């Protein structure tokens, strides 16, 4: 259906939170990779709101501890994903209408993500 | 009656699972009071290693991990004398779903296993041996270390055992719950301090095992089965089962049945006998059964199937195989698509990542194919493609885990591809009824 | 020496020869990712598959020519339809989750994956039917990108196809273990706890990586592989 | 961490050949897990220095197995078996109800500070499904809604698993389903 749209919109919203945390704890954030269907679209028209697909929070050593990704424009089984490297931790969120951004059945709010990234910073970050 | 054991004939003698559950059966005193450790005493001072190897060779005892290779011939492949230290490996990693039989052997009757390991160590000149247990079995590990401590106190594991020139010692090593680490060549890596990516099979562990020493790995059920064989006859062992399946077997069953669990039964009992006489008959209509473990291809619920003797040969001639005898009943209330869904997601959780086909196809493609089909997204295209996908994975992987993923799906198509097409052509998610209370 | 037969040719070859070397010495060809010169062959990419007969006694499953020893009077088949279809399938599995970076990838034209893909992939299916390249229409694997492991080496964990070349080398050639995988499954990735990359011989992985994962930062974004003018010479920094 | 306990290190390294010190990476790591709740990088550096190898190899090893945790977990890390048998006994609905009630992700921890969730493959008790394990301990088997909620109410009040009233019968090696 059309929920996809808001999902990408919601996806953009997610990025904001990430950036905010960067200023809070003074930790390095990096834009990892942009959309291929936006680089390699030559004349084809493009309606998506933002051009960024993958980003991450890297520690002082540059090694990431938190990764966030969004599904491409034409792929099947679209989702938004989160991963903690080296910790065997994967989260798979959808956008359910009325509820909001939810990890499966459980809502994914700003506070939950802030806590998760703070835990990763305290635990996994080497320096 | 003509001498052949295929079921509930009254001449059957429970040997391994007898003392399971009996309070205090893990005391060395319990094992002693029932005649324990006598067989070790006789074999160590009477028989030579080649003799105890010939004994198990004639026993018809085949590998109890699911392979079926004659452990007698297996030990006959060992160097059998080289001057180097050898190792005997107890493979206590029990990770196949539907398999819960060896757990309670480890928890309640350890000294049976210790005697069997002493016998095998005498046979293969193994002075030290290791027991590798999975990180989910803590009660069994506690009881095993307690039993080893007791045997070490009362002189069963020492510099020289019982005056003869043989020595033996055991050491426990607890795992951390990784299915592939059960692989005989990957287990050695995992213990050695490496990542568990399998080793090359053309060099066998009989010729190059732990730390380069000629180690031999046998299943827990095999080691335990050694003791009665040496105790009361090898022919007595071979008295059970068909001409290719000698001895008894620890069957176990799970699913919507009245009383699931373990039964120490001869090789060849019909599925009807097991489910109905023992487990009390199913609780819901079953659409299929998975006989061996999870890795085995499902077979339909048929009368000509219910009459099938569970053995190394009768299942072979029916397309499936007898891995562990751990049967799981799949009812019509759950779609086959959902069953193999969970199976493929499980095998994807546990892949090591060395082979491109298993790692990529299984963990990225195959599971995604099943997801699209059974989530109300699939099309016939996905079912055709997944059908063609399996032969591209089966033949070529470093360890058979990859084949372990396709064969259950392979058969699942050859009997139930039609089902998928429905879920493909109806664009319907798998049914999700409430099953738990 | 042992006599081998590849599809039309008979070759003398010393006994300890790998089937792969007997194919190439015989003049045929076979894909190659896992194995490398001076590195322990282990069947990992499953690209080196051939057909083997040792009597006509065809093997049930495809033989790994990178870790197969050769026996006297063996038949090796690299042109059978089954072998070509299987090699194309494995290429499909390998490129399944690749990041779509070729035009901006520093590896560019001198990328073994590109060449073996255009070599063996897309078996001739039988019409002038409109062909489909990839079946994978799902979400690809995304991990950390353009990460400098060291002032000389940059790391793209997405481009790694999970061969063993850098870790095999690191244990074997210098004897300095400063690299290995972290997790398993498809989530496996390369990492380190030794950050300075202390070994004095790390640069060679830059050349070995059949993908652009590990690239030379001092030569990142200067020119394309074909564009550079090559001058073969000898280094006079030290007397070797 | 292992500075305090040198008798344990001697005992563990005596179990392996003098060249097979690296085997000890397995038990040593495990001792950290149950002691501190999660594995810190300092633990891995110490294991490497004691055992004479590189922290990279040890980290690859530790991250190879599912049991070893590298982030904080609750005091009670509810490991939910999701395999075929346990699902057929309702691991779907069990997992859904558990996670939706606690409101946690598998990576994060409840704000109460004692409840974490994680899916696990076959726990080797299939006839008594569904099954759940608490961080190292014998499984709480035959998990029905009453059994789960009673275990939760007991653990919430500081009851040791060894002392909690569990309704229903859990067979030893066979079990009657009614
Ligand atoms: N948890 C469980 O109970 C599980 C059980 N299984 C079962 O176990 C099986 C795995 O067994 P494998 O390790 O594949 O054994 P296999 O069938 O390849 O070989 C049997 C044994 O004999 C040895 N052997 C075979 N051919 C030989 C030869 N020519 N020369 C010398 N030694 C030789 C092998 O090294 C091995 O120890 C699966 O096929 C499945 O049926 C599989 C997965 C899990
Ligand atoms: C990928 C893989 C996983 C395996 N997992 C187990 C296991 O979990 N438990 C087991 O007893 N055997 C397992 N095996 C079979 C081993 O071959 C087994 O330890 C060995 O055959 C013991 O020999 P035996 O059956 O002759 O006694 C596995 C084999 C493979 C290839
Ligand atoms: S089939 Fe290959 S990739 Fe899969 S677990 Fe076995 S060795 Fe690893
Ligand atoms: S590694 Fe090779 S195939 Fe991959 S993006 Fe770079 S050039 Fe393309
Ligand atoms: S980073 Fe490159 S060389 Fe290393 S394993 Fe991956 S593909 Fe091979
Ligand atoms: S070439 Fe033999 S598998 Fe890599
Ligand atoms: S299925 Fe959950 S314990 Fe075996």
């Amino acid at each position: 259906a059309s929920s996809e749209r808001e999902l990408y919109e919601a996806w953009v919203e997610l990025l904001s939170w990430m950036r905010e945390y960067a200023q809070a704890k003074g930790v390095r954030f990096e834009k990892e990779a942009d959309f291929p269907d936006f680089i390699y679209r030559m004349e084809r028209p493009y309606d998506l709101p933002t051009t960024i697909m993958t980003a991450s929070l890297s520690d002082g050593l540059g090694e990431p501890f938190l990764l966030a990704d969004v599904s491409p424009r034409h792929a099947k089984l679209k989702r938004i994903g989160l991963r903690l490297p080296r910790a065997h931790i994967h989260l798979h969120a959808h956008y359910e209408p009325g509820k909001g951004l939810v990890t499966g059945k459980i809502p994914l709010t700003k506070e939950r993500f802030f806590a998760l990234a703070d835990r990763a910073r305290e635990a996994l970050a080497f320096a | 009656t003509g001498p052949i054991l295929s079921g509930l004939d009254p001449r059957f003698e429970r040997t391994l699972y007898a003392h399971v559950g009996k309070e205090g059966s893990w005391t060395l005193d319990y094992y002693l009071r029932h005649g324990g450790y006598e067989t070790a005493k006789r074999v160590l001072k009477e028989k030579t290693p080649d003799e105890v190897i010939e004994e198990v060779k004639r026993s018809g005892l085949r590998g109890r991990g699911g392979a079926g290779f004659p452990t007698g011939l297996k030990w006959s492949f060992m160097p059998k004398d080289d001057g180097k230290q050898h190792y005997l490996i107890c493979n206590a990693d029990e990770s196949e779903p539907g398999s819960f039989k060896d757990r309670y052997i480890l928890e309640d009757v350890p000294h049976l296993l210790i005697e069997g390991m002493i016998l095998a160590g005498y046979a293969i000149r193994a002075t030290v041996g290791y027991i590798y247990v999975r990180g989910e079995y803590r009660r069994a590990a506690d009881r095993l270390e307690q039993a080893i401590k007791e045997a070490r106190a009362r002189g069963y594991l020492g510099k020289n055992l019982f005056g003869t020139d043989f020595s033996f010692d055991l050491h426990v090593h607890r795992g951390a719950g990784a299915y592939i680490c059960g692989e005989e060549t990957a287990l050695m890596n995992s213990l050695e301090g490496l990542r568990a990516n399998p080793r090359l099979k053309p060099p066998f562990p009989a010729q190059s095992g732990l730390w380069g020493k000629p180690t031999t790995i046998n299943n827990v059920e095999t080691l335990a089965s050694v003791v009665p064989i040496m105790e009361r006859g090898a022919d007595w062992f071979a008295q059970m089962g068909t001409e290719q399946s000698k001895g008894m077997k620890l069957y176990q069953i799970s699913g919507p049945v009245k009383r699931p669990g373990v039964y120490e039964l001869p090789m060849g009992t019909t599925f009807r006998e097991l489910i109905y006489e023992w487990a009390g008959g199913p609780l819901e209509p079953i659409q299929a059964i998975i006989p061996g473990g999870s890795s085995t291809p499902p077979l339909p619920f048929t009368e000509e199937v219910l009459d099938t003797p569970m053995s190394y040969e009768h299942l072979q001639a029916k397309g499936s195989m007898l891995g562990t005898g751990g049967v799981i009943l799949i009812p019509e209330r759950v779609s086959m698509v959902d069953a193999m869904w969970n199976l493929t997601r499980f095998y994807a959780h546990e892949s090591c990542g060395k082979c491109t086909p298993c790692r990529e196809g299984v963990a990225g493609f195959m599971v995604n194919l099943f997801a699209k089909i059974g989530t109300g997204q699939g099309e016939e295209k996905d079912v055709e493609n997944l059908e063609a996908l399996l032969p591209l994975i089966e033949g070529r992987s470093f360890c058979p885990l990859a084949d372990a993923a396709v064969w259950p799906v392979k058969g699942s198509l050859r009997h139930f591809k039609d089902q998928y097409l429905a879920l493909a052509r109806e664009k319907r998610p798998v049914p999700r009824p409430s099953l738990w209370r | 020496m042992v006599r081998v037969k590849v599809n039309d040719r008979i070759v003398e070859v010393p006994p300890g020869t790998s089937v792969m070397d007997a194919v190439f010495h015989a003049g045929y060809d076979v894909p190659l990712f896992c194995s490398e010169k001076h590195l322990s062959p282990i069947g990992a990419c499953r690209m080196c598959l051939v057909r083997i007969g040792l009597p006509i006694q065809w093997q049930p499953k495809l033989a790994a020519s990178c870790v197969t020893a050769v026996a006297d009077g063996m038949v090796v088949d690299t042109l059978s339809d089954v072998v070509r279809e299987a090699q194309a399938g494995m290429v499909e599995f390998t490129l399944l989750n690749h990041p779509l970076d070729c035009p901006t990838c520093d590896k560019g034209g001198a990328c073994e994956l590109q060449d073996r893909t255009v070599e063996y992939g897309l078996y001739e299916k039988y019409p002038l039917e409109l062909p489909v390249y990839t079946r994978f229409e799902f979400t690809r694997r995304h991990v950390d990108k353009h990460h400098p492991l060291s002032p000389f080496v940059i790391l793209d964990r997405e481009r790694c196809i999970h061969c063993k070349r850098c870790v095999r080398y690191f244990e074997e050639v210098p004897g300095d273990e400063v690299l290995d995988f972290i997790e398993r499954g498809v989530h496996t990735f390369i990492g380190t706890m030794d950050f300075g990359l202390p070994s004095g011989f790390s640069g060679n992985i830059t050349d070995i990586c059949p993908v652009g994962a590990l690239l030379d930062l001092t030569a990142r974004f200067r020119a394309r592989n074909w564009e550079m003018e090559e001058t073969p010479t000898t280094c006079a920094l030290c007397p070797v | 961490f292992f500075d305090d306990k040198q008798d344990f290190l001697e005992e563990t390294f005596a179990k392996y050949p003098p060249e097979g010190r690296r085997a000890a990476i397995m038990p040593l790591l495990r001792r950290v897990q149950q002691e501190e709740g999660w594995i810190r990088p300092e633990r891995i550096e110490e294991i490497a220095r004691l055992v004479g190898t590189t922290p990279t190899e040890v980290m690859g090893v530790a991250s190879f197995y599912s049991y070893y945790q590298f982030v904080p977990t609750g005091k009670y890390h509810l490991q939910v078996c999701a395999t075929l048998s346990c699902k057929l006994a309702g691991a779907e609905e069990l997992w859904d109800y558990l996670t939706e009630t606690l409101g946690i992700g598998p990576g994060e921890v409840t704000p109460d500070g004692l409840f974490s969730v994680q899916k696990v493959e076959c726990l080797g008790s299939c006839h008594t499904a569904p099954v759940i394990q608490v961080n190292d301990e014998p499984y709480v088997e035959c998990v029905t809604r009453a059994r789960l909620e009673a275990l939760l109410a007991g653990l919430r009040a500081g009851k040791r698993l060894e002392e909690i009233e569990l309704p229903g019968k859990c067979g030893h090696h066979v079990h009657e389903v009614e």
